[PDB]
RNA sequence: GGGGGCGAGCCCCGAGGGGCUCUCGCUUCUGGCGCCAAGCGCCCGGCCGCGCGCCGGCCGGGCGCGACCCGCUCCGGGGACA
RNA sequence: CGUUGCCCUCGGCCGAUCGAAAGGGAGUCGGGUUCAGAUCCCCGAAUCCGGAGUGGCGGAGAUGGGCGCCGCGAGGCGUCC
């Protein structure tokens, strides 16, 4: 005693497990392989980015390519123990992603270059 | 008083171009998938179909009383269980190395199980009464076993349920039981029921053999034909007669 | 209707199962028009359209 | 403005202070009002006429 | 198949009514509205008042009718021919 | 108060998916700057979309009207909608 309303007969719900595996697939995790110092390879001491520092207080990079806007901003912040205002990326026509890192205005961004080893 | 008069009737009209049909109950007309609508349409086969004897012979099961005192029977003779076997075997092992171990005692009787054995002792005639079971899935197992078992002068039956028949042994089905012995205390009974068994089913087999059994409409299809039947019988009967 | 030298006509009827107002396209008959019931069925009024 | 702009403007802009306000126009408002009330108003009369019929039978 | 009955044809009729046959399942003056139940019926959980509590009140639920019963092909139309 | 497990309850769709750097498609503009980049860098004005729990704040909701006391009167309390 229970009717059929509409003349359809869609599948009947049923009941689905989550899974509770009897053993982990590959034993430990991955070790991540883009940490703060190998998503950000080097500075750039070029003219270009020199008169960018001084000038726009920032510093400017090369990365790995597979980096985010937000992996450079908290590698760069990591390793530099500074904080970014705006990262902003580009990819040179190369292979290289060229980040330039405006720094938050109470860190300037000459000083820290001489501190990192550039200049 | 009680009595609020805000309360209305405010009753709907379920007509046609009126207000909009209730959610009837719609089972009739339900389009059912693909498995379900099949294995009804194979029940309307066999009885639209005409159905040769030795395929019909299982509809007529055995009736109520009848089958549940058969059961009732059976019961006593339920084969050995898992455990139980164990059991069997520990009292033994411990009663060889302790006082006096004779090893065969005395074996009781039980029920007998598949089409095999039975039919064994169908040509045997080991059995005292068969039982089929009327739902065997592929026919062609249990189709010889009532010719067979009337020629070896067995009484045979056929339950309804191949499965609660296979609830006597402790397995999902079975198409056939069948006793070979039982117990001087439940002697008589077993052929009380024999007795009954044979004037239903042996006795009569000739009977059984001819009786064919489908061949019968869609009700849809004989109320339209009674229908017919009514118009051309009050064209020639409430005239003359 | 492009490539048709009938016009259609949209009819609107009301579904009697569903609370819902399903639509139609008929071919037109001629001499009908906007605002113009349109009956339909057995017990249909024999008039156009 | 395009419709996406919608999202934006504030209730009052999209729609108008009426019944039915913003999707029809006040003309077609105002004979549907008197329309259904007219129609309404029959089917209360032939309801008497068909009492009046039963009564009478 | 029955109920229902405004009614029509027939049969019975004791003029109250009953049975068979039709009839409807009840919407045609308007460019409106129309679903997610009103109504009755029967049950229970808690709280309160009479205290005999399926007595009365307050709060909160469940079923039935409402929307008749039974059925073997969803409905038609071909069909042992295509 | 969240989060989930189960139970009930409701729920038509219409086909997974792909298909436009000229169709559809929210929202950035002015000035400055380089050897080579600028609606993208700097300055300055804006804007959309998404989020906002404990709700960060105002404002809206909404602060009436009745009766009854006490008070010279502004008013204060009681109690009803
Ligand atoms: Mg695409
Ligand atoms: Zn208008």
């Amino acid at each position: 005693k229970k009717i059929r309303t509409s003349p359809t007969f869609r599948r009947p719900k049923t009941l689905r497990l989550r899974r509770q595996p009897k053993y982990p697939r590959k034993s430990a995790p991955r070790r991540n392989k883009l940490d703060h110092y190998a998503i950000i390879k080097f500075p750039l001491t070029t003219e270009s980015a020199m008169k960018k520092i001084e000038d726009n207080n920032t510093l400017v990079f090369i990365v790995d390519v597979k980096a985010n806007k937000h992996q450079i901003k908290q590698a760069v912040k990591k390793l530099y123990d500074i904080d970014v205002a705006k990262v902003n990326t580009l990819i040179r026509p190369d292979g290289e992603k060229k980040a330039y890192v405006r720094l938050a205005p109470d860190y300037d961004a000459l000083d820290v270059a001489n501190k990192i080893g550039i200049i | 008083k009680v009595v609020n008069p805000l309360f209305e009737k405010r009753p709907k009209n379920f007509g046609i171009g009126q207000d909009i049909q209730p959610k009837r109950d719609l089972t009739r007309f339900v389009k059912w998938p693909r498995y379900i609508r099949l294995q009804r349409q194979r029940a309307i086969l066999y009885k639209r179909l005409k159905v040769p004897p030795a395929i019909n012979q299982f509809t007529q099961v055995l009736d109520r009383q009848t089958a549940t005192q058969l059961l009732k029977l059976a019961h006593k003779y339920r084969p050995e269980t898992k455990q139980e076997k164990k059991q069997r075997l520990l009292a033994r092992a411990e009663k060889k190395a302790a006082g006096k171990g004779d090893v065969p005692t005395k074996r009781p009787p039980v029920l007998r199980a598949g089409v095999n054995t039975v039919t064994t002792l169908v040509e045997n005639k080991k059995a005292q009464l068969v039982v089929i079971a009327h739902d065997v899935d592929p026919i062609e197992l249990v189709v010889f076993l009532p010719a067979l078992c009337r020629k070896m002068g067995v009484p045979y039956c056929i339950l309804k349920g191949k499965a609660r028949l296979g609830r006597l042994v402790h397995r999902k089905t079975c198409t056939t039981v069948a006793f070979t012995q039982v117990n001087s205390e439940d002697k008589g009974a077993l052929a009380k029921l024999v007795e009954a068994i044979r004037t239903n089913y042996n006795d009569r087999y000739d009977e059984i053999r001819r009786h064919w059994g489908g061949n019968v409409l869609g009700p849809k299809s004989v109320a339209r034909i009674a229908k017919l039947e009514k118009a051309k019988a009050k064209e020639l009967a409430t005239k003359l007669g | 209707d492009p490539g048709r030298g009938a016009p259609l006509a949209k009819v609107v009827f009301r579904d009697p199962y569903r609370f819902k107002k399903r639509t139609e396209l008929f071919i037109a008959a001629e001499g009908i028009h906007t605002g113009q019931f349109v009956y339909c069925g057995k017990k249909a009024q024999l008039n156009i359209g | 403005v395009r419709p996406k702009v919608l999202m934006r403007l504030s209730k009052t802009k999209k729609h108008v202070s009426r019944a039915y306000g913003g999707s029809m126009c006040a003309k077609c408002v105002r004979d549907r009002i008197k329309r259904a009330f007219l129609i309404e108003e029959q089917k209360i009369v032939v309801k008497v006429l068909k009492a009046q019929a039963q009564s009478q039978k």
